[PDB]
């Protein structure tokens, strides 16, 4: 018999895994603050890790790795990239992207928009999507909050028939050991919509949110298209593939993404154990170019696909520590 | 030559600084009897030895110490083992009943009775000292008299002592090896009480060091022996320069410069490379590089936290045996570009480096093999309050319950105490905080 | 990188290696903490003989 | 910290009494003669706990006997170790308590208890460093009931900052004399609340089920019962008797048991049980002497653990065996029964291990345990007192020695505040 404590109050993901580590018979769910567990699945905010390996006679396991928040969090992920020689700003899957304090780089800033200026070429940005830049500042101060602002991306890939936006959330897990794996069924969360060209005020085309869409449910069931009518659309439209012309990229992305924190955050050789399930937001381009948007670290998962990457999320980051009395992953070697 | 008093409290303390004294006069030469063929000047003398130990004119070298237990049991061992010619019976206080796992009992009720016969034998010790820099104090977090008795010494040593430094070498309570249930309320009522009038302390977790024996010794179930022999070595890197010809960490107040900045966090961790079995037949013995690299593993630190999470303050490396500057250069360049070392902003990125050429000495018998070379980090990292959360959410279950309680205020100690020490504590881990996120 | 405040001796050497620059209550009080807390125990006690008594 | 007092009261307190003394001399090599016998240092190291250092080397129960009626204690003077005891120590009265609480406390007793103070007072001038008292009694007669709690309630007045120690008989109907015994128990359980600082709850039921269930006896007698008891009595005082790594104390026991004053009840359990006798020849591993230990059928109070929390609980196995193993065991009972034990006092189980077995026993363990499962034996108790009260019956025996109802119903209000007060925090 193995211990769980559930601690997280809305997370879909972890309550379905709750429900199927019970299911097994071989795991007890425990109260909230019992100390004595065998496994976590920890809060969003304030996650005590300081007190977790310290229980004589339990292995101990935790849903989060420590020092993720600077992969997920958008200040953090901005500087992380600026910073990490591992990527540096030399980057190509990156867009440019800065971080604005309301009362920093400033400096840096303004002098991106002057040349862009001096082109007359595209000059948009992203948080509303505005193209002049002191009438974007305004917004920042008046939320409270500091926010990044980030080149947006004015030529995206369309599809057909529709002219329509999309952006692709792939499912990747982390175990204790630090295999990377990256889940083979994705999703398209697109705008039913059409997307416009000239004028930079409009909503819905623009972003791509399932729940700032809810035309909701125009050509595929709940604005989400899976990978096997991506790829075929791709084979007709463009005469290539999804795993040549975006998913190379995508394991690409992810691969230097978490290689780079691997030393800050791998729990390797401690008293405690980690894995993590996170969510990358990807975007496509025109010219097949892929972006990362930003990382999830309590993603959210596509309606179909819950029963199978729970199980999954048993099967190789909860058996492989604790055994009981094959793989829909695709690992991405280093 | 300023010279330095040792003062071990209760169980722990007391036999902690068995091991140590111990060490110590393999360290220096000296013998049970407390003779040392290798001194020259007989009688007296100010060299860097002569700050533990004072000298007779029959040519015995006396450790300026003092040994307090409430209960006799422990300090008898010390009376009537195999180093009790090196100590006169003076330095050596008992009384009749133990503080029985209760901080209170050996706070006010105990203490009371034993603390002006205590004070009286610490000046009788000074007045050998023609210029006391200060004390080091050895006890446990946990027991009656290791909490409730050190933490009314702290507070009297200041008032006869103020200009002079105090340091604790303190047993943060493990599970593990626990002997009380209370062990968490004793812990936090003691820091309260201690931490305005201790100037810099070495935690040594109790489960640290188990696992450090059974991972590296292959001990299966470690004695109390095992750890205070282990613990002696870490005790001896860091005293030795106190004891040793250097230009780093010459005196009590430098530990203070070097380590502590702000005196609240004040708290340094301890990492130690290597430890290694004397049973084990092959061994390779490591590089400079490796034991360097050792000190940022969590599995050699003494208390188990990461250092990856929180910023540094002040960092220093303490080599025992063959080492030299180049290859210690070599290795920090190495390390720096492969591990997260973050220190705080108003910090310098720097590493306080001390060699001393004499390799590390062992116990004949024990379970350290002989190594050529050793290093003992000490790191102000705000990583440390780990340490406190853990026992301050020990302390909030039983407390909300009011369980256990009864037993303090049946000593004469107010229910108000209890939050008001808790408050303080809290109040350090949002300073470490503030520091270090 | 850089290496300062080099010392060597016999015994051994000692120096700092910067890599990067950056950007008490009295006698009386004690006693009188000490003494109430034996008021508190001799009020417990005589409340304690007082039942006793009963 | 090292002497402790025992006192015997009544029959059932000196049959016990006796088997223990007969029990733990053994145990320490000790004769009927009070010579040393024994081939280890460990045996003596800490003798001085329960013995006297007799004229020539002798050694001598510090213990006090104690009955209002003298038939019992010529049975003990007469008996297998009945010439080690103190001859100054035997104070018998002549009338006895005839199964009267209020004959006990107030009237007979109260002629015999200064008689009892001063073999106290010149046993406890002796000690070094006095540690308190231990009491074997039942509270289900007169004697060991009435004036025993009696006793209690003036040591507790001559020696204020001692402890007071317990091993309290609790009545049954399935091994009872009378009927007044729910009676005797409640007013008894009333004094324990206020003056004790540790009790041992050995109940008759469960030592007679035992006997009856696992034991597979079809009808035990008292000696079969106090079997069991001095089998637990050494148990629970093996820590105490020799040396370990723990500096095994009175108090400490009290400190770290009892969370809250008044809930200083304890469950006594022993594995393997055993009948008198007849030997067992394949020894126990460490994790059966684990599992039984915990289980009901090895409890010496009629409780079930499962239907409350364990507060507090203190483990002590004996023998040649692996400690690592035990460590091992006793985290993997709390860890697979985490529900049972209370979530807010942290690392509630302490174990220890000792190299000297029983007698017979290869390898046995010993269970105490603060457990608010204990409120099933006062609630027990309780209705069998309602039962009688609720139409005044048997009451005259003690009207007729000067009590009133009033006392009764104080009784009865205090034992229902007991166990509503175990009731509190296996909620908690
Ligand atoms: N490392 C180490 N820890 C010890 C030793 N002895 C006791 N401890 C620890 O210290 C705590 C208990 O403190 P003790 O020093 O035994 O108690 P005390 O100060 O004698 O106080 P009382 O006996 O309660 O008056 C527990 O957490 C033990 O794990 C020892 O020799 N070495
Ligand atoms: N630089 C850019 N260029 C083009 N489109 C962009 C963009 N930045 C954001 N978007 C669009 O805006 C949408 C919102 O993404 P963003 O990460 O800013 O908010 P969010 O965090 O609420 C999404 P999630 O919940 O999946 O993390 C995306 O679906 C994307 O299509
Ligand atoms: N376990 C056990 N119980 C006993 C023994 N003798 C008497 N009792 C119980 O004790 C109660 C009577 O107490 P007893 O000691 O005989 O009367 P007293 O001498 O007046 O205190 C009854 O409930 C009996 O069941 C004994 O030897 N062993
Ligand atoms: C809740 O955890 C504990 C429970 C009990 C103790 C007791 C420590 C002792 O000093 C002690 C004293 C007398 C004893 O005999 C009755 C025992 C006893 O303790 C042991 C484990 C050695 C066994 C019995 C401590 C804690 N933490
Ligand atoms: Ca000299
Ligand atoms: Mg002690
Ligand atoms: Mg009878």
């Amino acid at each position: 018999m193995y211990t769980f404590v559930v601690r997280d109050e809305n997370s879909s993901v972890y309550a379905e895994v709750s429900r199927l580590l019970l299911a097994t018979g071989q795991w007890k769910r425990l109260r909230k603050d019992n100390p004595r567990f065998n496994l976590m699945l920890g809060e969003r905010n304030r996650l005590p890790f300081g007190r977790l390996g310290h229980e004589p006679g339990l292995v101990q396991l935790v849903n989060y790795y420590r020092g993720a928040d600077k992969l997920c969090r958008k200040a953090s992920l901005v500087k992380l990239i600026k910073t990490s020689p591992e990527l540096s700003e030399s980057c190509t899957w990156f867009p440019e992207s800065y971080v604005i304090y309301p009362t920093d780089e400033r400096e840096v800033f303004l002098a991106a928009y002057n040349r862009r200026r001096e082109g007359r070429e595209g000059n948009v940005w992203i948080a509303l999507i505005s193209s002049e830049a002191s009438e974007l500042l305004d917004f920042i101060d008046e939320q409270g909050q500091v926010h990044v602002i980030q080149k947006y991306l004015e030529k995206p890939l369309l599809l057909e028939p529709g002219h329509r936006k999309f952006d692709i959330r792939s499912w990747v897990l982390v175990d204790h050991l630090y295999n990377i794996y990256l889940y083979r069924e994705g999703v398209l969360r697109t705008s039913s919509e059409p997307y416009n060209s000239a004028n930079f005020q409009d909503k819905t085309c623009h972003l791509t949110n399932h729940c700032i869409q809810k035309n909701y449910g125009r050509y595929e069931e709940g604005n989400e298209m899976f990978f096997e009518e991506f790829n075929q659309y791709l084979m007709d439209a463009l005469n290539t593939t999804l795993e040549n012309s975006i998913l190379l990229q995508i394991k690409h992305i992810i691969r230097s993404c978490l290689m780079c924190i691997e030393p800050a955050i791998s729990t390797k050789h401690l008293h405690y154990q980690s894995f993590q399930l996170f969510g990358f937001d990807f975007m496509v381009d025109e010219e097949l170019k892929v972006w990362l948007i930003e990382v999830n670290g309590a993603p959210a998962c596509a309606q179909k696909l819950y029963a199978e990457l729970c199980q999954g999320i048993v099967d190789v980051a909860i058996s492989s520590v604790f055994p009981l009395a094959t793989s829909i992953f695709i690992k991405l070697h280093h | 030559m300023r010279e330095c008093i040792s003062i071990h409290v209760g169980q722990a303390g007391v036999q902690i600084g068995n091991a140590c004294w111990e060490l110590y006069c393999l360290e220096h030469g000296i013998q049970p009897d407390g003779q040392m063929p290798s001194d020259k000047t007989i009688g007296g003398g100010d060299d860097s030895f002569n700050t533990f130990f004072s000298e007779t004119g029959a040519g015995k070298h006396v450790p300026r110490a003092v040994f307090v237990d409430l209960e006799p049991t422990v300090i008898d061992e010390v009376r009537t083992g195999t180093y009790r010619q090196l100590f006169h019976p003076e330095q050596l206080i008992t009384g009749k009943e133990d503080a029985a796992n209760n901080y209170a009992r050996g706070h006010y009720t105990i203490g009371k009775e034993i603390i002006d016969l205590v004070l009286d034998r610490i000046r009788k010790l000074a007045d050998q000292c023609t210029g006391l820099q200060g004390f080091l104090v050895f006890h446990s977090f946990g027991g009656g008299t290791g909490s409730g008795f050190t933490s009314l010494l702290m507070e009297r040593l200041s008032v006869d002592y103020g200009k002079k430094s105090k340091l604790e070498f303190s047993i943060y309570p493990a599970p593990q090896v626990s002997t009380a249930v209370v062990e968490p309320y004793n812990s936090i009522l003691t820091t309260h009480t201690t931490l305005e009038h201790s100037d810099c302390a070495f935690m040594v977790d109790n489960e640290a060091i188990y696992d450090i024996c059974r991972r590296n010794l292959d001990i299966e179930r470690p004695t109390y022996t095992n750890l205070n022999r282990l613990i002696s070595q870490i005790v001896s890197s860091i005293t030795a320069s106190l004891r040793f010809d250097g230009a780093l960490n010459v005196d009590l107040t430098e530990f203070q410069t070097n380590l502590v900045p702000y005196p609240r966090i004040h708290f340094p961790l301890a990492t130690y490379a290597p430890v290694i079995s004397a049973e084990k037949a092959y061994h390779e013995q490591l590089s400079v590089a490796e034991i360097t690299n050792a000190c940022f593993e969590p599995a050699n630190q003494m208390v188990k936290c990461d250092p990856r999470h929180g910023k540094y303050m002040a960092c220093c490396l303490l080599y025992r045996g063959d080492v030299v500057p180049k290859d210690v250069n070599a290795a920090i360049a190495t390390i720096k570009t492969k591990r997260s070392i973050q220190f705080v902003d108003w910090c310098p990125t720097g590493f306080k480096v001390g060699i001393n050429y004499q390799p590390p000495t062992v116990v004949p018998g024990g379970d350290l093999a002989k190594v050529q070379r050793a290093v003992c980090m000490l790191s102000n990292t705000t990583a440390i309050a780990e340490a406190w959360a853990r026992l301050d959410h020990k302390f909030d279950l039983m407390y909300a319950k009011r369980a256990f309680v009864h037993w303090y205020v049946g000593e004469g100690m107010e229910e108000g105490e209890f939050s008001e020490a808790r408050e303080d504590m809290a109040a350090l881990e949002k300073d470490y905080e503030e520091v270090g996120v | 990188m850089e290496v300062i405040e080099l010392n060597k001796c016999t015994s051994g050497q000692s120096f700092e290696v910067i890599l990067k620059p950056p950007s008490d209550p009295s006698l009386e009080e004690i006693q009188k903490k000490l003494e109430a807390a034996e008021e508190r125990r001799k009020y417990q006690e005589a409340e304690l003989l007082k039942h006793l008594a009963e | 910290m090292r002497e402790i007092v025992h006192i015997q009261a009544g029959q059932c307190g000196n049959q016990i009494g006796a088997k223990f003394w007969e029990v733990i001399s053994d145990e320490h090599g000790i004769d009927p003669t009070g010579s040393y016998h024994g081939d280890s240092d460990l045996q003596l190291e800490r003798i001085n706990v329960y013995y006297n250092e007799a004229t020539g080397n002798k050694y001598v129960p510090r213990a006090i006997l104690v009955d209002l009626e003298p038939g019992t204690m010529d049975s003990v003077r007469s008996g297998p170790f009945g010439q080690i005891f103190r001859p100054d120590n035997f104070v018998f009265g002549q009338s006895g308590a005839g199964n009267n609480w209020a004959k006990g406390h107030y009237t007979e007793g109260a002629e015999l208890v200064d008689s009892v103070l001063d073999v106290v007072r010149k046993e406890s001038e002796s000690c070094d460093c006095l540690q308190g008292f231990q009491l074997t009694h039942s509270l289900g007669g007169g004697t060991g009931s009435g004036m025993g709690t009696l006793l209690i309630s003036k040591i507790r007045e001559e020696y204020p900052d001692r402890i007071m120690n317990t091993f309290s008989v609790m009545p049954s109907p399935k091994v009872s004399d009378t009927v007044v015994e729910p009676y005797n128990a409640t007013l008894s359980v009333h004094q324990l609340v206020e003056n004790t600082d540790e009790t041992y709850c050995i109940d008759n039921e469960a030592l007679y089920d035992i006997c009856f269930r696992t034991l597979k006896l079809t009808t035990p007698t008292y000696g079969d019962l106090n079997h069991l008891v001095s089998a637990t009595m050494s148990g629970v005082t093996t820590c105490l008797r020799f040396p370990g790594q723990l500096n095994a104390d009175l108090r400490k026991l009290a400190v770290n048991m009892v969370p809250f004053p008044r809930l200083h009840f304890f469950m006594p359990g022993f594995a393997p049980l055993t009948s008198r006798g007849s030997q067992q020849y394949r020894a126990l591993t460490v994790p059966e002497l684990t599992q039984q230990m915990f289980d009901s059928k090895n409890m010496m109070a009629a409780c079930d653990p499962r239907h409350g929390r364990y507060l507090t609980v203190a483990a002590i196995f004996r023998g040649r065996m692996s400690m690592k193993e035990v460590d091992e065991q006793m985290l993997n009972v709390q860890n697979k029964n985490s529900s049972y034990f209370v979530e807010w006092i942290p690392n509630n189980v302490k174990t220890a291990v000792c190299d000297i077995p029983p007698r017979g026993l290869k390898m046995s363990a010993t269970f105490i345990g603060n457990s608010t499962a204990i409120q099933e034996l006062f609630k027990r108790i309780s209705e069998q007192f309602t039962a009688m009260f609720r139409r005044k019956a048997f009451l005259h025996w003690y009207t007729g020695e000067g009590m009133d109802e009033m006392e009764f119903t104080e009784a009865e209000s205090n034992m229902n505040d007991l166990v509503s007060e175990y009731q509190q925090y296996q909620d908690a």
